[PDB]
């Protein structure tokens, strides 16, 4: 069940879900395994944000163990275009698409709560049928392999090669490793 | 009010608008002017979604529930007027500054202002969806504001010439009182 | 300049006749004005001073008589009116470059939107603008105008209204104090419509009664007050990271005015909270005020710089301006003495002395008459 | 959840849910598995929208796997019909049948975001039962699939052989190989 | 099925859901398992009444026979970060993870009933799959276990010694013994 | 109404109404006093839950919420009217019962209600929620009414010389006869 909550507008009172009320603050939820649903939900609610105030940024809870990879680019290409800063927060755990979500942030505003965990590994995905079929699916792998870790890379700033090792094998990174990491810029404590 | 729409149909129609007490007036040779806001707030506003959208058509549509099809039909052509580019804001300008220069002829003081001052006012005040009020209120500030100070309470009592010009490093305007 | 002014200042009279209405006058207040030294000649600045009268609005000779009193006027609302020099600054340029001839041909002297919270001053600037210049104030309270069929009494009267006086309140004002500072309070709980009428107001310079009189505006000062963006403002956000609610107000003042009005506005002015330093200038003017009103009754009161601080932690409060100062001077200042002024010393003599003990914490009023 | 989103008027206050706040601003959102149903609310949308505003243009963002291909045919059908330019743009994966009616767009309108995977192949359907009605509804099969490449060899502008060569097997194209392709105009790439 | 209750207000009746009535009060409840959906509505309900009055103290009765540790880290940062005081009353029973939110409760706002039952011990987590990748994961689960050992005994008071020893195994503990153990200040009764 | 607030606003802010007719209404020696049960309402109730939360504020947040900022800065003070304690609830029938024995001493009936009786008249007359108005009824109900019908008609036509006391048993108050 969702609680409603009451609002106190000009106009006067009124009542709204209790999701519904953090987006009118601008605080979008991102929670669960990715799916191409709520990736179009998440997608719709930054537009809407952005109609209503361009300049104010956007902030973004990520509590989420990974799902789906190419749902979860829809919502980073939509972060990137609209001129608002999408903020990030990790909210318990962040998965190899849950953390490039977080990461894609804008600089100076991506964060990571002090008990928060992280985790990055290569894009498993398996896929049964004809040698031929395989080889040209096989290589799409690869390349969204390629530029995952590139545009990882780029948010980071680390080296290619460093994120190529890493990514290879999962890897857990404590909040405090992350932010040397360059996944997020800092904690949030008493702000 | 919708009422005076159907005022006017005869006045397209037939070119007549007959009064209460019955005497027949000519728009033969009138001619016919209206002005209207509809849809101002529709291109104002922006779309949801990744491309932003033209609300030139939002306007039209709005047209049609405000206006009844006869009032329309009627109508020689809607003339839907369009924004103003930057390369006609700098005609726009140069508009305001002679509107200046008929004020300041009275008074006695002749104002000159340099090509790269103009471009300077064009950028600060300019704003598509606002049109071309801004750029008055931006000339105001920045050119009436200093001149009317000076000719109330000194340098401009007596008319002189005015020199505007624009400082690169420090990207103000400067002014030369030179009065007499 | 007689043809050309008459055309600019003098309405609803025809050109041929109000040059020769503004010539025939000269002539007679030439004529009959000095007894002894009397100018044979008609010089360009009489023709000035006759429409003047005739329209009730200064002349263009501002630059030596006047040039004092506008000088001054920015400086002398700053002691009335703390804080917010952004408006005083934009009212008095507005009202210099209308006098220096830099002022719109066909729009009022100024069209500003003061926006803010409550006690910033909104409503004390423009009653201290006209007090300072010495010209009616005309103040229309928007409260009263919420309905649309409201709205027909500022351009007329109500329908079939055979009765006389059906002239609307705001052209008839206008027409009687063509220069005025007009007021209206409270913008916002104004009908939509209202804001169609101001259109041709700030555009044109003038609006039309039903009856056809036509209201001359080029020469009002049309100031308009609004709590819309306090709201917004002092809303708190729900989440990890406060945001920063800065542009909240002007979106809700974009929705509440249709981008044709807010187009129209020579600026819109931003009030902002008093600063805990502003607030003792505050303090010492509600003081002279009590003097003021204490040297009626023969009383004398002065007060010392430490019981003057006392009282700005007591009554300063950002969401309500100054006006809380106002309570902690009543019930600090105004209870003892009215207590002593209706019985006791000071029924005559005054000499009043007001100090504090820092340990004590509590003001002390000492009366020796 | 859908979240509920308040549209501010002159009239007054207007609720309404995030996705048909959207459809208000001429959004539809393709997303999910092609299906009977699924497309009939399309259907439906673009239909809405042409008669509140003709002459305006329709956006179709389309993020999904691909699905049932005679579906699909019904948007294709509409999208020609109305008036409108029904834009289309695509957020993360486009499959069979979806970029099918992402290259179906008005010339010049359609979008591919950066990151977004396009993929193409031809028809799959199996039949089992008597030799007889195999070989009829092969022949079915076969004519659909000459169908969709002779369309999208009209958007696209390629000649049939090579649409026919290019979708015998499946074929994921990037974002900015669609573009050498011709399924879209360009790509985005705005803030 | 959740009963409404009407609530007098000056204007009016306002119904609401028993949950979102007792909300209003500062009263948020926490049931079952805990997951990344509950832990989010959990942490929502916090942030919306922090705005309301942050003085204030926000109230969370827990009732949950144990969850997912990572979802329940949100929970508990959130806490730590509001400035509230989180008044946490153990109702019925309180898990490994409801203890460590009962445990994280503002010091002399923590209460147990007298006939509650507080259960502790070390994370159950497993995974399987090459010996490298449990060797990350194995050493993760030890590096988390560290981290809900340290933070247990920051609020209970014991040495990070004594924890370990006791949540060996699994230790059902009684609301008077919860007390001596430092779980919580007091047994609430009505004064 | 929210409309009715905006008319006060000029009124206190300025002192001087104008009515739609025209007329200049000029009203700076009139008191303005507003009556309201807003904070009543969530002190007088416990919060909904285990923990009894704090109170002593949540009774000006009503009325902030309640109130404009505006409409409040006009005001000179709020003051709050605090529940009647046992102490000056003497004080509330004493001024009671001593006003009907003014109305009997021109008749000439005397009372000599006991201190005792104060206190249980007290507690039915006054209640939380409805305050002190019950209390009209029950020292006319309970003195004057007994009293009133015996003097139109009962076993004393006049003389008056009545007593009343407390009654444990009943819960009744006795009545003297005495000619
Ligand atoms: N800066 C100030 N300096 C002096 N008096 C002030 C100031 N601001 C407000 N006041 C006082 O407060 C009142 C003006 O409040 P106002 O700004 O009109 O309120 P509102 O914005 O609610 O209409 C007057 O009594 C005025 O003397």
């Amino acid at each position: 069940l969702v609680p409603m909550v009451i609002e106190q507008t000009s106009r006067g009172e009124r009542s709204f879900d209790i999701y519904s009320r953090l987006l009118k603050e601008r605080v979008i939820f991102l929670t669960g395994q990715v799916e191409d649903h709520m990736a179009n939900l998440i997608v719709a609610q930054m537009l809407f944000l952005e109609a209503e105030n361009p300049e104010k940024d956007i902030y973004l809870y990520i509590n989420s163990p990974g799902g789906v990879i190419t749902a979860g680019m829809s919502i980073y290409d939509t972060m990137q275009f609209i001129k608002p800063d999408v903020s990030t927060i990790c909210m318990g755990q962040a998965a190899s698409m849950g953390a490039f979500l977080l990461t894609a942030g804008a600089k100076g505003k991506r964060f990571c709560l002090p008990n928060s965990r992280v985790m990055i590994h290569q894009p498993l995905g398996g896929y049964q049928g004809q040698a031929t079929d395989i080889e040209i699916h096989a290589r799409e792998i690869l390349k969204v392999k390629g530029r995952m870790n590139e545009l990882m890379a780029l948010h980071t700033g680390q080296s290619l090669e460093q994120i190529e090792r890493d990514t290879e094998r999962d890897r857990f990174l404590s909040a405090p490793e992350a932010v040397e990491y360059g996944l997020v810029d800092s904690i949030l404590t008493h702000r | 009010h919708p009422d005076v729409f159907n005022i006017l149909l005869q006045v397209m129609d037939n070119g007549t608008l007959t009064d209460n007490n019955g005497r027949k007036a000519d728009f033969r040779n009138v001619v016919l002017v209206m002005t209207t806001n509809a849809g101002v707030r529709e291109t104002e506003r922006k779309s949801i979604g990744l491309i932003h959208q033209d609300n030139s058509t939002d306007a039209m549509e709005e047209i049609k529930k405000i206006f009844t099809p006869e009032f329309r039909n009627r109508l020689d052509n809607i003339i839907w007027f369009d924004h103003l580019s930057t390369d006609v804001i700098h005609q726009v300008v140069d508009k305001f500054i002679v509107e200046l220069q008929v004020q300041l002829d009275q008074k006695g003081v002749s104002l000159e202002v340099s090509q790269e001052a103009r471009n300077w006012l064009a950028e600060k005040g300019y704003d598509r969806a606002m049109g071309a009020r801004p750029m008055a209120r931006v000339i105001q500030d920045n050119l009436k504001k200093p001149l009317a100070n000076e000719l109330l309470f000194g340098s401009l009592v007596d008319g002189g010439q005015v020199t505007v010009a624009l400082d690169k490093e420090k990207n103000e305007l400067t002014y030369g009182f030179q009065s007499a | 300049a007689a043809v050309e002014l008459a055309v600019k200042y003098i309405n609803d009279r025809h050109l041929p006749d109000k040059a020769i209405d503004v010539i025939d006058e000269a002539g007679a207040r030439a004529r009959l004005m000095p007894v002894s030294k009397r100018k044979k000649t008609v010089n360009v600045a009489d023709i000035e001073s006759v429409v003047a009268r005739i329209a009730r609005i200064p002349e263009k000779s501002v630059s030596q008589s006047d040039r004092d009193t506008l000088k001054n006027l920015g400086d002398r609302l700053k002691m009335l009116v703390f804080g917010q020099d952004k408006a005083i600054e934009a009212l008095t340029e507005a009202i210099k470059m209308a006098r220096a001839g830099l002022g719109h041909e066909h729009k009022p002297v100024g069209s500003f939107l003061f926006a803010g919270p409550t006690g910033v001053g909104k409503t004390e600037v423009t009653v201290q603008l006209s007090k300072a210049l010495g010209i009616e104030l005309l103040r229309f309270d928007m409260s009263e105008y919420m309905e649309r069929h409201t709205v027909s009494r500022l351009i007329g009267a109500p329908p079939g209204y055979v009765g006389f006086d059906q002239g609307g309140l705001l052209t008839d004002a206008v027409i009687k104090h063509p220069h005025a500072v007009l007021l209206l309070d409270e913008i916002e709980k104004a009908h939509p419509d209202v804001f169609n009428i101001l259109l041709q107001v700030m555009d044109n310079g003038t609006l039309t009664d039903n009856n056809g009189r036509k209201a001359d505006f080029r020469n009002v000062v049309l100031v308009m007050t609004t709590n819309a963006g306090v709201r917004e403002t002092e809303r708190k956000s729900i989440g990890l990271i406060h945001q920063d609610n800065s542009t909240d107000a002007m979106e809700e003042i974009k929705k509440i005015f249709t981008p044709e009005f807010r187009n129209r506005l020579d600026n819109i002015i931003w009030f902002d909270h008093l600063s805990t330093d502003v607030i003792h200038q505050v303090v010492d003017k509600f003081i002279v005020e009590l003097q003021v009103q204490l040297d009626q009754k023969g009383v004398s009161l002065e007060v010392s710089q430490e019981a003057r601080n006392w009282l700005a932690e007591k009554g300063y409060d950002r969401a309500m301006g100054a006006r809380p100062m106002a309570r902690v001077i009543q019930d600090n200042l105004k209870k003892p003495l009215a207590n002593e002024l209706l019985f006791g010393s000071l029924v005559d003599g005054g000499q009043v002395t007001v100090a504090l003990d820092k340990e004590k914490n509590e003001l002390t009023y000492g009366f020796q008459s």
